[PDB]
């Protein structure tokens, strides 16, 4: 289909309780495939999907080395950030990095990413050109200047256009049973009386993969955006996701309301109504 | 220091059928900082040995985690998720409702 | 597969 690969990294300092904890996970689309936690008994990058297990020791050795090296650099960078922001050493701080690539149906690069956040706020991001930077503030500009001096973007571009795309292709093929299978939503509408005067209609979508979905209510064909309660798409724990959308309907109006569902696993968008 | 309070959903993997084994999930999302404490409760007491996902985060940098355990729902047993986070003055308890 | 890390901040 269109597809993505992402690596997520978080270091959280904890002054007086040892060294910062480092956790990194890798995803293809919405499927977790690798993990590393510095607080693990014997930290190694570990597989989380059957299709990666076939990779050889050379792969795992290099992944684990990379993980450990980043834990170390993140610790140095956390120290640097205290200086850049004129901060005390007493508090816990957070440093995050996301990078990866999006590819289209033909396997060609659509977009690459490489960006960081400090204490939950944008710090520095590689622009879509894979050649220039956006620094959030005058502290990040210090890093920008160093990274421009060292031609960092050129090195990241090479990865994002190269190994990122090629290895994502490989994973898609090795994991084609699951990664290239869309599970459509199982859908139904439920009715929950609130009072004599009104009831909730809740439109459910269950057991779908990947997570992207659109769930809408209309009344007399008009979208009910402002009156629809829409929950965040949530993991079921069996690889699939769930979502619902609910509206409060006056008694006897239920047939004016229609639930509309779009998912890549569906050949045509669905229309549902409450069926007493 | 910006802080974002967790969204919390408590729900089952499969539609609840009394007497049939299932999984109880507590999904916490949209939060910062990452430090958070989550318990799943059965009749007000903490369920032991609950598992959880590894820390990850969304496009806007906010964090998410899934806590989960096997459970067998019944008519009478009450389940809940209890969350603590720096943004909360007291722990937030969200009861499991099989209709949500 | 992962990337080589960038330089320090």
């Amino acid at each position: 289909g269109s597809h993505s690969m992402r690596y997520f990294h978080t270091s959280v300092s904890r002054p007086g309780r040892g060294e910062p904890r480092f956790i990194t996970v890798g995803y293809v689309d919405d499927t977790l495939f690798v993990r590393f936690d510095s607080d693990a008994a014997s930290p190694r990058e570990e597989p989380r999907a059957p299709w990666i297990e076939q990779e050889g020791p050379e792969y795992w050795d290099r992944e684990t080395q990379i993980c450990k090296a980043k834990a170390q650099t993140d610790r140095e960078d956390l120290r640097t950030l205290l200086r850049y922001y004129n901060q005390s050493e007493a508090g816990s701080h957070t440093l995050q990095n996301m990078y990866g690539c999006d590819v289209g149906p033909d396997g060609r690069l659509l977009r690459g990413y490489h960006q960081h956040a400090y204490d939950g706020k944008d710090y520095i991001a590689l622009n879509e050109d894979l050649s220039s930077w956006t620094a959030a503030d005058t502290a990040a500009q210090i890093t920008q200047r160093k990274w421009e001096a060292a031609r960092v973007a050129e090195q990241l571009r090479a990865y994002l256009e190269g190994e990122c795309v090629e290895w994502l292709r490989r994973y898609l093929e090795n994991g084609k049973e699951t990664l290239q299978r869309a599970d459509p939503p199982k859908t139904h509408v439920t009715h929950h009386p609130i009072s004599d005067h009104e009831a909730t209609l809740r439109c459910w979508a269950l057991g779908f993969y990947p997570a992207e979905i659109t769930l809408t209510w209309q009344r007399d064909g008009e979208d009910q955006t402002q009156d629809t309660e829409l929950v965040e798409t949530r993991p079921a724990g069996d690889r699939t996701f769930q979502k619902w959308a609910a509206v409060v309907v006056p008694s006897g109006e239920e047939q004016r309301y229609t639930c509309h569902v779009q998912h890549e696993g569906l050949p045509k968008p669905l229309t549902l109504r409450w069926e007493p | 220091m910006i802080q974002r309070t967790p969204k919390i959903q408590v729900y089952s993997r499969h539609p609840a059928e009394n007497g049939k084994s299932n999984f109880l999930n507590c999904y916490v999302s949209g939060f910062h900082p990452s430090d958070i404490e989550v318990d799943l409760l059965k009749n007000g007491e903490r369920i032991e040995k609950v598992e959880h996902s590894d820390l990850s985060f969304s496009k806007d940098w906010s964090f998410y985690l899934l806590y989960y355990t096997e459970f067998t729902p019944t008519e009478k047993d009450e389940y809940a998720c209890r969350v603590n986070h720096v943004t909360l003055s007291q722990p937030k308890i969200v009861k499991w409702d099989r209709d949500m | 597969i992962r990337a080589a890390p960038p330089p320090l901040f």
